[PDB]
C-alpha cells in the first residue's frame, strides 16, 4: 500500500569506546542515531590485534 | 571472570559478586600449546619415561 519499509534487526556484540573494543550488551543507542556500516580499519583491530600468540585460519 | 552466584540460606538475595583478585594466587596447572610448539624440537628422555612406565605398577 505504497509504504516503503526497510527494517533491519541487529544485535549488539560490543562497544568501541575510544580506540579499543569491549564486549557486553550495554549502552543502548537512542532513537534517530546514525548507522555507518563497518570499515576494515576497526575490524582488523578487533580480530588481528597485536600479540605473539596468533594463528591464521582464513 | 572471577564472579560467582552465591545461593544459600545465609543471604537475603542470592546474587553475583565481583570477587577481587586473590593475593597470592594458587598454582595454575595450565600448559600453553602454541608457544611450546613455537620453540625448536625438544628431546624427551625416553629412558626415564620407560622406567617410570614400568616401575609404577602399584
Amino acid at each position: 500500500k505504497d509504504e516503503d519499509i526497510f527494517i533491519l534487526t541487529v544485535q549488539p556484540v560490543g562497544i568501541f569506546k575510544g580506540e579499543e573494543f569491549f564486549q557486553g550488551n550495554s549502552m543502548l543507542p537512542s532513537p534517530t542515531e546514525p548507522v555507518f556500516l563497518v570499515e576494515d580499519d576497526i575490524l582488523n583491530k578487533i580480530f588481528s590485534n597485536e600479540k605473539t600468540k596468533i594463528f591464521h585460519l582464513g | 571472570a572471577g564472579e560467582c552466584l552465591v545461593v544459600g540460606d545465609s543471604t537475603p538475595i542470592p546474587s553475583i559478586v565481583k570477587l577481587e583478585l586473590p593475593n597470592p594466587e594458587p598454582r595454575s596447572q595450565s600448559i600453553k600449546f602454541h608457544k611450546k610448539w613455537s620453540e625448536s624440537w625438544r628431546t624427551p628422555s625416553f629412558e626415564e619415561v620407560i622406567m617410570r612406565w614400568r616401575k609404577e605398577n602399584g
